[PDB]
């Protein structure tokens, strides 16, 4: 493979 | 790899766009966050110097690090600030310019074969300016 997603990080 | 700017830059010149790339090079600047002032004057100088299609893929490892960071402390949400005005300007320049790139080479072949002439190739060129 998947490309980078910024959202993946757990931070809220 | 123990932390240097040599290694850094190398890991940043192969730095892709993969989920896998942007994370493994996060978690290893995360555990070396001590050297997070050389970790962040580094990555600003590689990203000024990267290909405009890699500059975006700069911009999410500060994401990740920034993010995977706050759990461990501010030092890189603080050292990034300094510099993210200047890249962010930056990357929106580069890839304006790089985006609009195959539209100049397809100007370029028209006012080489004389497909219009020269005046209205300009008024084209222009159009995207």
């Amino acid at each position: 493979s998947p490309s980078y997603s910024p959202t993946s990080p757990s931070y809220s | 790899s123990s932390f240097s700017e040599s290694a850094l830059e190398k890991k940043l010149s192969e730095l892709s766009n993969s989920q896998h790339s942007v994370q493994t090079l996060s978690l290893w600047l995360i555990h070396h966050r001590k050297h997070a002032g050389p970790i962040v004057s580094v990555w600003h100088r590689e990203l000024r110097k990267a290909k405009s299609n890699r500059k975006l893929t700069f911009l999410y490892l500060a994401n990740d690090v920034i993010q995977n960071s706050k759990r461990k402390g501010p030092e890189f949400t603080r050292e990034f600030e300094s510099v993210l005005v200047d890249a962010f300007s930056h990357v929106a320049r580069e890839a304006d310019e790089g985006c609009k790139k195959p539209l100049e080479r397809l100007l370029n072949i028209w006012q080489e074969r004389s497909v219009y002439g020269g005046e209205f190739i300009q008024q084209l060129k222009l159009s995207m300016e």
